[PDB]
């Protein structure tokens, strides 16, 4: 099987560097080097993310889409930056304006064809394609607009292969941009109707989880990114490993989406202990479920405790008892019968790889489909209206060839999306 | 708003035929009362059950007649023909377009609208527009204009949905409408190897917009009537339709129109304050007991009599 | 004489690798195929010095069949007999049965027609699947389906691992198991059932270990199964053919599902303790805590049991140990059934893994049976289904895979008459 990553925008891009920083080491691939793999198993399934050309050069099969040179020229001028074949860099030296409209209708719409071109060169690579990984932020141009287009096109070209989306939904407390809800509401819209698996991460849900669950005092972006990339590795790549009970994107999809919206999840990693001290090793297993299922530790902003779950997928990856795994999951399902929805006898989807995260003994990625994420699109949707009402920075959109009915559309859509999700919380 | 889910369902069983009798064919359907049909000893009640001999006239009167009045009344409505291929959907919807006896629901509707208009002609100024398009593989193609392919649904300023770029033709008379239908039928054909397969697979949608303004009263009225000949049930739109009907039947505040392009276009005419008649057609014939069961079940999604447990 | 076997679904393959292991282990055939008729009803003498496998392996993800062609045993099967569809598994019936699973079937069949020819007057195909899976539920559904027509004139005993009563895995499981039951029902001869959870209990209560790897449950069924084919197709003082089963085991055409049970489950480390009496093991068979199935005889009246014994057993010991039972009454057998006790005696005692956790006695009782008990197990699994179907839950996943409101609703009605069937054939006189 296979997949083809997609680094839309700067963020989605910045993260690319971290997702690939990791993944590679979790596959023994040095900058341009080959497979130094401490083992021999980190190779029989690599294909999922690379391509064979030389014999020591397995190149990441991702796409780097962005209308701001400097960015990709920071990712390509640093560490692992020199492993991507230049063909991968689909830049847009234009003005990468922070407008969803500027990267979806006017500026991005041009650079698109020169992207799809490659997304096809990579898809028609070899063997059988599974789906595409998509990273980006719903709070900017090259991210929400142009990346949200990249998919609307992808999903017309292969409505068969899957589409996981890793979105950095606009954090609450403080917005790292101003129109944010504009660029956001507009991209979520496109998401709820193309990709079929979305993993929403919040820069501040991370800080928290990174400053209190990792006594880490100076959580640089690199970190946040790093933590995130840690989860997306547990998801995909991982399951493309052996296991007593293994799954793969689809299983994950076909066990997690009760209703076609596409629904968004909230990823959570397992061993998340501070370096030295904490290295408690309390990782027998009840310790991992202890972790994963708590409020804090959910990369999302919202707290599960604020709304039932529809599905859950503990994708563990480290030798354990299909008994102490299958078992724990249960008590968990009974101690919290309250929030776990009922019309699904077994919400949880236990998954079990074998080999764990390179240096760790036992981990377990968590992919939750809780109704709690209602209380986020609400947020976003609110911010919109409060500012849409006055058409705040709307001239930067319309003046870029947009529509007063376009914004209406998205909000509503994504706004209805909130509605539905409640239809199950009850 | 009005009743909420003003959905009526009529089951129409196709005539028995000499060929079928010659074959010796075998027996699904038993009848009880106006409303019920029994298959495999299980009763299914509906608003009405029409046996094999029922006339086009009977179907129109029971199914369509009131809806047409509502449209003239200024309300929207939808009529569907649902069933397996060769169930009798097209016969029911169109029948023989020109034959006074043979004609189906659509011709009868057109006739009734104009006749009503001719009668009024006082201070009411009418305007009738028609659209004819099909949905295949969840894609919309204009039957009036073959160039318009893969059309997209949009909502206007006031939430009304529309098919962007879909041809809208103003029709003066019944003849004009029939010609339009004939044109659409012709246009359908081209680039199609197998019409049978194509016809069963693509939902045909005929839209009649009747607008009128009384010069004196100045009250203006507009009504849309969507006539739909669905794809064979033996499909994304069908499933979408099932979900919408069930939701309406439940009395749910939120209906799943977004699930298909068809349901999205139909949103203003289906459910809410609109009348909807679904004519499920079935063969009495032996094999597809199973398909009829499905059709009956689908009709059941809307609200009927619920049995005791 | 022989009985091919088709291990379908990762699980049916893991269990397969296991049951397949126990085999050579008690037949002196190293993983290299070579040993230094009898058992020919499960192994073809490709010449020659080797043995090979008299079965096949069907999974839509390579992962699991791949591992077989890594670990010793790698040498055992023919590179050919292990079918794969690089494509996608999908924990959904539909896709596995219809859409995807279809593409492979032909090819699959081909082997069970190519392997079915090579032999000499066979008896049937021991099928190994995991009810609630994608490749296991769906696929087989049509595999067994295409068999019942191509060889209606044989035995179709499918050995299933039906849904843990509370500890299921897949979120949809029931969708996949109400569908593998209805499609296979009108095609199997006798369906053996081994409950994944109810086997754990045995690992907790009758062997002590909270560390049971799947690799264990497999060693277990891998045992109970060895008692079915292996040893039985093997000479003895009271041989029992495969046909024998279905005949002495199914009272009615519904591909009736008996339950597998084993007697001596005791952990190594106990290995020295004085062995158990012919009477004790016999009695252990009537305990609802030792039956590889969460169908505790909560009321289910047995209606036929096939007590397969192996090892040192005196026919009188049996034709007495059973007599004592026939008169315990609290073990109430069906009415319309005077005597429903097929005593199968083999010679060679069991053969425990060199160092797993199985005691290793010199006699065992793999008793299987049809019990009005499953009236439950099916019930509890059917109900599940409704709850979700009642909301369509993951329905869009099948529809979009060449299925319809028909197949579900019409397979529900199916089992409905399986809840009435297993009710009527009992509880009444
Ligand atoms: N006893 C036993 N049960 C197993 C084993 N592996 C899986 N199972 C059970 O069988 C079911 C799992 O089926 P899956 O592995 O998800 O699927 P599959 O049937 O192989 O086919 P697919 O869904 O397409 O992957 C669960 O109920 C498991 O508890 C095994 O090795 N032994
Ligand atoms: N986790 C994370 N968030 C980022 C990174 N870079 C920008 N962001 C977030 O992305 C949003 C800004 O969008 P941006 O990526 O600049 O848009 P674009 O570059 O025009 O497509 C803010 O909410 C930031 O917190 C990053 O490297 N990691």
């Amino acid at each position: 099987r296979e997949i083809v990553h997609i680094q839309a925008g700067q963020c989605g891009n910045q993260i690319g560097a971290k997702f690939w920083e990791v993944i590679s080491d979790e596959h023994g691939i040095d900058p341009t080097g080959s497979y130094h793999g401490d083992s021999d198993l980190q190779l029989e399934r690599i294909n999922v993310y690379y391509n064979e050309a030389a014999g020591n050069k397995y190149v990441p099969r991702a796409i780097l889409v962005d209308l701001e040179p400097g960015t990709m020229d920071s990712v390509r001028s640093g560490p692992f930056g020199q492993i991507f074949r230049p063909d991968n860099f689909v830049f847009g030296q234009s003005g990468a304006g922070n407008n969803w409209a500027k990267g979806h209708y006017t500026e991005g719409a041009e650079l698109v064809d020169s992207v799809l071109d490659v997304v096809r060169k990579e898809s028609e690579s070899c063997d059988c394609l599974q789906g595409f990984q998509l990273t980006h932020s719903l709070g900017g141009g090259t991210g929400s607009g142009m990346g949200t287009l990249l998919i609307s096109k992808i999903r017309e070209e292969y409505p068969d292969r899957i589409m996981n989306t890793f979105s950095v939904v606009p954090s609450p407390k403080v917005s790292d941009t101003v129109v944010e809800p504009y660029n956001a509401t507009l991209s979520v819209h496109q998401l709820v109707e193309n990709t079929d698996e979305t993993y929403c991460i919040d820069n501040e849900a991370l800080y928290d989880i990174c400053f209190r669950t990792l006594k880490l005092t100076t959580p640089t972006y690199g970190d946040l990114n790093h933590l995130v990339s840690a989860t997306m590795s547990g998801v995909t790549t991982c399951l493309r490993f052996p296991g007593q009970l293994n799954a793969d994107l689809r299983k994950l999809a076909v066990n997690m989406v009760p209703f076609p919206r596409l629904h968004f999840f909230m990823p959570g990693f397992a061993p998340l202990t501070s370096r030295g001290s904490q290295q408690y090793r309390a990782l027998t297993v009840p310790e991992l479920t202890q972790q994963m299922f708590d409020a804090k530790n959910m990369m999302a902003a919202c707290d599960p405790r604020h709304g039932r779950y529809l599905t859950v997928a503990a994708v563990f990856r480290g030798r354990m008892s299909m008994k102490e795994v299958d078992e724990q999951m249960l008590n968990v399902q009974n101690k919290n019968s309250s929030y776990f929805v009922e019309w699904i006898p077994n919400n949880v989807k236990t998954a079990v790889c074998d080999i764990p995260p390179r240096g760790l003994k036992m981990s377990a990625t968590f992919i939750g489909n809780s109704t709690a994420i209602q209380e986020l699109f609400k947020r976003i949707s609110e911010q919109f209206t409060a500012m849409f009402r006055r058409k705040a920075f709307l001239h930067w959109y319309t003046g870029e060839g947009m529509d007063e009915m376009e914004f209406t559309e998205a909000e509503s859509n994504m706004n209805d999306l909130v509605s539905e999700y409640q239809q199950y919380q009850d | 708003d009005p009743a909420e889910c003003n959905i009526k369902v009529m089951c129409r069983f196709r005539p028995l035929n000499e060929s079928e009798v010659n074959r010796g064919d075998k027996y699904v359907a038993k009848f009880q009362g106006e409303d019920t049909v029994m298959i495999a000893s299980k009763p299914y009640a509906f608003d009405r059950v029409f046996q094999s001999s029922t006339s086009q006239e009977q179907v129109y009167n029971d199914c369509a007649k009131k809806i047409v009045k509502d449209v003239l009344e200024g309300y929207n409505g939808t009529i569907f023909a649902y069933g397996q291929t060769s169930s009798g959907k097209n016969h029911t919807m169109e029948g023989k377009l020109h034959d006074p006896e043979g004609m189906g629901i659509i011709p009868r509707i057109v006739q009734d609208i104009f006749n009503y208009i001719y009668s009024m002609d006082e201070n009411l100024e009418f305007h009738i527009k028609v659209s004819y398009f099909e949905i295949y593989l969840d894609k919309i193609r204009d039957l009036l204009d073959v160039s318009k392919t893969n059309l997209s649904v949009h909502e206007d300023k006031n939430r009304v949905p529309y098919v962007k770029g879909c041809t809208e033709r103003f029709v003066c008379s019944p003849d004009e409408v029939m010609d339009t239908i004939d044109e659409g039928k012709s246009n359908r054909h081209v680039a199609v190897t197998n019409m049978n397969e194509h016809s069963s697979r693509s939902h045909s949608i005929f839209l009649i917009n009747v607008k009128q303004e009384n010069t004196q009263t100045e009250q203006k009225l507009s009504g849309k009537l969507y006539l739909v000949d669905l794809a064979g049930s033996e499909n994304k739109s069908l499933s979408a339709l099932g979900n919408v009907i069930s939701a309406l039947a439940e009395g749910s505040t939120y209906v799943p129109y977004r699930d298909s392009k068809m349901t999205r276009i139909l949103q203003d005419s289906l459910g809410g304050n609109c009348r909807t008649t679904i004519v499920i057609c079935c063969s009495p014939s032996s094999y597809n007991e199973s398909e009829t069961k499905s059709t009956l079940l689908f009709g059941q999604r809307a609200k009927t009599i619920k049995n005791t447990v | 004489r022989e009985c091919i076997s088709i291990h379908v679904g990762q699980a049916g393959v893991q269990i397969g690798n296991a049951c397949w292991e126990l085999y050579c282990l008690e037949h002196g055939i190293q993983p290299d195929g070579q040993m230094p008729d009898s058992f020919n009803t499960f192994f073809s003498e490709t010449g020659a010095g080797k043995h090979v496998p008299r079965a096949v392996f069907v999974d839509l993800e390579p992962t699991v069949i791949d591992e077989v062609r890594t670990g010793t045993y790698r040498q055992l099967f023919h590179p050919e007999q292990l079918i794969t569809g690089k494509e996608d598994a999908a924990n959904n019936y539909a896709r596995g049965h219809y859409t995807i699973g279809k593409e492979i079937i032909d090819l699959v069949l081909d082997r069970i027609r190519k392997l079915a020819d090579q032999c000499t007057g066979l008896q049937g195909f021991s099928v190994f699947h995991s009810f609630g899976g994608g490749t296991g539920s769906g696929f087989t559904s049509l595999l067994m389906e295409r068999l019942s027509v191509d060889y209606g004139k044989k035995s179709k005993l499918e050995f299933s691992i039906y849904p843990a009563p509370q500890v299921s895995t897949a979120v949809v499981e029931p969708y996949n198991s109400i569908l593998t039951t209805h499609t296979t029902l009108e095609h199997s001869d006798c369906a053996f059932m081994v409950d994944n959870e109810a086997i754990y209990d045995i690992c907790r209560r009758n062997l002590d270990i909270e560390r049971p790897t799947y690799t264990n449950l497999n060693r277990l069924i891998g045992q109970i199964v060895s008692s079915i084919t292996a040893s039985l197709r093997f000479d003895g003082a009271l041989n029992v053919d495969l046909t024998e089963f279905q005949t002495n085991l199914v009272p009615y055409p519904r591909g009736h599902f008996p339950l597998a049970t084993y007697a001596p489950v005791i952990s190594a480390e106990k290995a020295y303790h004085e062995q158990l009496s012919v009477a004790e093991i016999t009695n252990a068979c009537f305990e609802p805590a030792n039956q590889m199935v969460k169908c505790d005889p909560r009321h289910g009246k047995y209606m036929a049991c096939c007590l397969l014994y192996r090892g040192d057993v005196v026919p009188k010991d049996v034709n007495a140990a059973i007599a004592t039972i026939k008169t315990k009454r609290t073990i109430q057998f069906v009415d319309w059934c005077p005597t429903g006790f097929k005593v199968g005696i083999n010679y060679e005692p069991p053969t425990v893994v060199p160092g797993g956790d199985l005691a290793k006695v010199q006699r065992a009782v793999c008793m299987l049976s049809n019990t009005t008990a499953i009236a439950e197990a099916w019930a509890r699994l059917d109900h599940k289904f409704d709850l979700m179907y009642a909301k369509r839950a993951f329905v869009h996943w099948y529809v979009g895979e060449g299925m319809e409101e028909g197949e579900f609703s019409e397979a529900r009605e199916d089992m409905a008459a399986l809840e009435k069937d297993y009710e009527e054939v009992g509880v009444d006189s």
